């Protein structure tokens, strides 16, 4: 087992959170494990923003290890920002450890009201070089140039709520996680985890679209005007102006996305993207899908997706894998 | 929701 495993834990049955460790004593965190950006960022004693106040907070001078640095960041997300400086200092993943560069963030004013609202402390990054601040190389790419990890690769399984956890293998495939045969799809840049795919709806088709397998988003993003011609003969209740669409959780008409390569056939039912809101009312579902026009026609196969699918993404051959994950460990 | 790095 040259290969670790972070267990992941449900937050809201949407999303999901994972820890890790900076300093070079413990110093214990929650993170939001993102192949959508590639940041490790951490909330600082430093920081002064209330939305710190539940957060753990990192101290550099309570640690050895600590290599100071203090050049300025901006952490962008299409979210939020997270401003501080860089530092460096250990980072235990699961019980490998390595000199990591991250961000001390010390402003969350512009990352609310989600992170006070939020449980988690931090976020890493397992995305691609090209998409971070400072260039620093990815934590699994670093962790096998440093011989602590044979593949460069790590595996995501997602936690079902009041039925299993979920685990963040680092360096290998674990056939305990999938059911049936993982099929892998080749990069088209080496930015996001986004490979190239064909998007089919009802018969709105938007062939070689890109899509995101991104961890980091709970929802199931959409070019805008798929989602507008999507929810046109459907039943579904887009409150005005608010990103509201609801169902009836029954609607025979709920469309079944089904994305496609030469290799394999990918799709996620209505029963993966929908969100019960009972408490709205009753029998009501919301579609658990975004609006979001990307510069290139982008998908973004978020926590829905990866949730019923367990996948691969490996940076030494440049390609995510997907195969169905096992309902149960 | 939360989609997360411009």
């Amino acid at each position: 087992s040259s290969n670790d495993n972070i267990e992941l834990v449900d937050f809201q049955n949407i999303m999901f959170y994972g820890d890790a460790e900076v300093g070079d004593n413990q110093q214990p965190f929650t993170f939001i494990l993102d192949t959508g950006s590639a940041n490790l960022w951490v909330p600082s004693v430093k920081c002064t923003t209330a939305g710190c106040l539940t957060k753990h907070l990192y101290d550099s001078s309570k640690s050895r290890t600590y290599e100071k640095d203090g050049t300025k960041v901006e952490m962008n997300y299409v979210s939020g920002t997270v401003s501080g400086f860089f530092s460096k200092d250990l980072v235990t993943v699961g019980n490998l450890s390595l000199p990591y560069k991250f961000i001390e963030v010390i402003d969350t004013n512009g990352f609310e009201p989600t992170y006070t609202a939020s449980t988690f402390d931090g976020i890493l990054g397992l995305g691609w070089k090209d998409l971070s601040i400072g260039s620093v190389d990815p934590i699994v790419v670093e962790l096998k140039n440093q011989n602590k990890i044979e593949n460069a690769l790590f595996t995501f399984y997602l936690p079902v709520h009041d039925k299993h956890t979920g685990f963040l293998t680092i360096g290998g495939i674990e056939e305990r996680f999938y059911e049936g045969p993982l099929t892998y799809e080749k990069l088209n840049h080496d930015l996001y985890w986004q490979i190239t795919l064909d998007a089919h709806v009802g018969n709105i088709m938007l062939e070689k679209a890109n899509c995101i397998v991104d961890s980091g988003t709970s929802a199931i993003t959409v070019p805008t005007d798929f989602l507008n011609k999507m929810l046109q003969n459907l039943d579904v209740i887009k409150v005005p102006f608010l990103p509201f669409y609801v169902t009836l959780c029954n609607n025979s008409k709920l469309p079944t996305f089904e994305f496609t390569s030469e290799n394999g056939k990918y799709t996620l039912e209505p029963e993966y993207y929908l969100q019960h809101i009972e408490d709205v009312g009753p029998g009501l579902c919301m579609l658990n899908i975004i609006g979001l026009d990307f510069p290139v026609p982008t998908f973004i196969l978020g926590d829905p997706f990866m949730r019923k699918y367990f996948t691969v993404f490996d940076y030494d051959n440049h390609s995510v894998g997907i195969a169905l994950a096992k309902k149960n460990l | 929701x939360v989609v997360x790095a411009x």
